[PDB]
RNA sequence: UUGACAUUGUGAAGAGACAUAGUUUCUUUACUUAUUCAAUGAAGCGGAGCUGGAUCCACGUUCUAGCAUUCAAGGUCCCAUUCGGGGCUGAUCCGGGUU
RNA sequence: GCUUGUGACGGCCCGUGAAAAUCCACAGGAAGGAAUAGUUUUCAUGCCAGGUCGUACUGAUAACCGCAGCAGGUCUCCAAG
RNA sequence: GAUGGGGAAGCUCCGUUUCAAAGGCCUGAUUUUAUGCAGGCCACCAUCGAAAGGGAAUCCGGUUAAGAUUCCGGAACCUGG
């Protein structure tokens, strides 16, 4: 759920 | 139309605001700019001996792209297709090649030996000393050369961004009286026509100003 | 021996000028086209003290001749500038007071202020109160110009450089005694630290070479 | 708190102008016409034009902030991309 | 004043505000009677130049 | 403060030596390209105009505390008329030097 | 009447006695906007929110400094008959 | 007091906008060469430095062993959306 790398996508429209 | 009308703009000293103009003469360039810039016109303004001003002689369009035409026909084997005959020779376990000899050390080695038939020196070489006694080595061996515009050219001959030397050493058959041909024409373009002239001392130019004011202090030494 | 305060006013620390109620630098308009070519009418909108300083300012308004916008420029007053007055700068204006004009265009015996050594350097000779520089000659062989100047030196200067006609206004201000302390005090308060001053003699020989006795 | 500043919240952050949101998106007007189109990004109308244009009347396109920053994460811009380095 | 209706940081006039009345005046006055004059100027110098 | 050497380049004129074909030393006088000083918003520099007027000038700004800004109105070629859109000019040309 | 704030003045200077954040106004008019419907959030009313740190007391012949609960030293406001 | 630069064997020094390619905005179906961004506009320099300078907006009543223009009751105002 929580992000990893600096810059996300994650998917949520 | 009598809604329009005429409403000139005096842009004159004192008057209406100046309109934008072509301002490129004014603009102050990147320092890099400014230099390689400097740096060109230094070479024009500065007595040039004679060794390096040797080199802004080249070979004429027509003749560099009859040279052309014939080097790209032998414009060396790329990696794609020498994998196709290392595969071709494992099947069997190859005819003789031909192909533009290349690389200052080679080349110079191939002069040296007495091997290379035409020897084709790029004229935009920088350090200028790799290059600087090629033509002086070339003459004493017997090897018949010719300057040309161009390093980029000719990597695009030998399949590099820039080559400093080219050289044919083996032609085929069908091209032995097309090279020939070529040598005799680079001969009379380009030896013969050049022998003097690379004898003198190049850049003796004055800048535009300078050369307006001299000549406007002759004009008036001579007459009144 | 130690250090005398003729050595120390160069560290600067407590001998740096008051500034801080000066309305500017005092200075002509930077040598343009317009200057160079024609001339340019600014309008004198205030004539102002300036603290430190004997003669009074103007602030003159000029047009930006390439952006619409207005350009303001603090001049040294001359004698008889008023507000709402305007003033012509550069190679085509009039010979009245208050214009600036090249030294070549002016005649023989024009009186002359702010001048600039150099042209472009926008004014550097005569301009305390009651000072003004004379227009001896021109060399006009060598586009130049001799002057005289207010402590009696004679000059050759270019004729490109500027001058504003006319004498610098507040003249025959030393010619009242301050009489007082206070006075002095309250005149250098306005300009720097060298203010009163202690006679070498009156001191100790470390102090000053004059001392002892 | 201190005093916030005008035309930053409200109308000002809901909509980008087109020529902001190709500025951010570092791509041509060309492929942000045919990324709308993939998308579905249409163009919206604010109900206070003046506050959403800092006080211009003058006629803009503007989209939804958040459907632009939703359009950064296609990956048929990075092909895109790598069609010009192909080119 | 960003506080007040426009109605109190005005006066129904041009420059209504920043000018007073009196200057407003002299302004009008000046740029009539000097566009005239402008316009005086013109034909009288381009007589002259014919005339010349 | 004075002197030598290096940084240090390019011409022309007059004198020296190969014994009256140009290889260099010494003075005189130029030049710019190194170097140095200053300024700017690196905006108008230099030359030329079968440019005009009378070698010189822009005849585009001087009674007045006004105004001067939206690729510039207009002229003239096109467009496909449609809310308008382009080109030359208005505002001469050339330069391998921001002044 | 005392204190204090304020106004219009007058005297003084070879002394003429801060900057910036910030807010408003004007000039200009790129533009946008109505007939069976528009415009105007600088008129009124209605809706929502406002984080972090400090906040007790002394301020002195005993809460500060002077080795002290030291006749010393230490900035300022209010002020009755 | 950094950066850009320049000094100094070096710890570091100068300087504070210069000597820098020091960054924002508008328009576009750019007469389309067909899946590669075109045409324009405007410009000067980080940061720190005042609990007496500048500065958006709050009052009264009540309440505690010790809080108070901060809590409670009532009545306002400012800023942004
Ligand atoms: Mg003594
Ligand atoms: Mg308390
Ligand atoms: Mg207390
Ligand atoms: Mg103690
Ligand atoms: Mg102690
Ligand atoms: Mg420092
Ligand atoms: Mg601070
Ligand atoms: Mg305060
Ligand atoms: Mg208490
Ligand atoms: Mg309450």
């Amino acid at each position: 759920k929580k992000s990893t790398t600096s810059w996300s996508t994650a998917s949520v429209r | 139309n009598p809604l329009t009308h005429s409403t000139p703009k005096n842009f004159g000293i004192g008057q209406a605001v100046q309109p934008k103009r072509n301002l490129s003469r004014y603009v102050k360039w990147p320092e890099y700019v400014r230099v390689q810039r400097q740096k060109k016109i230094l070479s024009i303004r500065l007595k040039v001996p004679p060794t390096i001003a040797q080199f802004q002689y080249t070979l004429d369009r027509n003749t560099a792209a009859e040279t052309f035409k014939l080097f790209n026909k032998y414009r060396p084997e790329t990696a794609a297709e020498k994998k196709e005959r290392l595969t071709k020779e494992a099947a069997a376990v190859s005819p003789k090649p031909y192909a533009v000899k290349y690389g200052l050390n080679h080349v110079v080695a191939l002069i040296e030996n007495k091997k290379a038939k035409l020897v084709l020196i790029a004229n935009d070489v920088d350090p200028i000393e790799l290059v600087v006694f090629l033509p002086a080595l070339c003459k004493k061996m017997g090897v018949p050369y010719a300057i040309v515009k161009g390093k980029a050219r000719l990597g695009t001959l030998v399949n590099q961004k820039t080559s400093a030397v080219a050289a044919l050493t083996e032609v085929r058959a069908e091209d032995e009286a097309a090279l020939a041909k070529l040598v005799s024409t680079i001969d009379a373009n380009f030896a013969d026509k050049y022998d003097e002239v690379k004898k003198h001392w190049g850049g003796g130019i004055l800048g535009n100003k300078a050369q307006a004011k001299m000549d406007k202090r002759a004009k008036n030494s001579d007459s009144a | 021996g130690r250090v005398i305060r003729n050595q120390r006013k160069g560290a600067g620390s407590i001998f740096t000028s008051h500034t801080r109620l000066r309305q500017g630098a005092a200075k002509l308009r930077t040598l343009d086209y317009a200057e160079r070519h024609g001339y340019i009418r600014g309008i004198v909108k205030q004539i102002v003290h300036d603290s430190g300083r004997g003669a009074p300012l103007a602030k003159v308004v000029f047009r930006d001749p390439y952006k619409y916008r207005l350009r303001e420029e603090i001049f040294i007053a001359n004698e008889g500038v008023h507000t709402g007055q305007f003033i012509y700068a550069g190679k085509k204006a009039s010979l009245n007071v208050g214009n600036v004009l090249p030294l070549g265009s002016v005649p023989e015996g024009t009186i002359v202020s702010n001048v600039e050594e150099k042209p472009g350097d926008r004014g550097a000779l005569a301009r305390a109160s009651g000072n003004y520089v004379i227009i001896i000659g021109h060399n006009p062989d060598e586009n130049k110009t001799r002057v005289r100047l207010p402590s009696g030196a004679k000059k050759v200067i270019s004729s490109d450089a500027r001058g504003v006609i006319g004498v610098i206004a507040g003249g025959g201000r030393v010619d009242k005694p301050l009489l007082k302390a206070g006075r002095a005090f309250h005149k250098y308060r306005l300009k720097r630290n060298s203010w009163p001053k202690t006679r070498g003699v009156a001191m100790n020989p470390v102090d000053h070479p004059h001392g002892g006795g | 708190m201190r005093i916030k500043k005008k035309n930053t919240r409200g109308n000002a952050r809901n909509f980008i102008t087109r020529s902001q949101a190709v500025r951010k998106l570092q791509v041509s007007l060309a492929d942000f016409r045919r990324l709308c189109i993939f998308k579905g990004i249409y163009p919206r109308e604010p109900r206070n034009k003046k506050k959403a244009n800092k006080g211009s009347t003058a006629p803009t396109t503007f989209y939804y902030a958040k459907d632009i920053q939703y359009l950064m994460h296609e990956p048929v811009l990075a092909k895109f991309r790598e069609h010009k380095t192909f080119a | 004043y960003a506080t007040v209706s426009k109605t109190h940081k005005t006066v129904s006039r041009a420059y209504g505000g920043s000018r007073c009345a009196n200057c407003v005046k002299e302004r009008i006055i000046r740029a009539f009677l000097i566009e005239e004059q402008k316009i005086v100027k013109k034909v009288v110098k381009e007589q002259t130049e014919a005339a010349k």
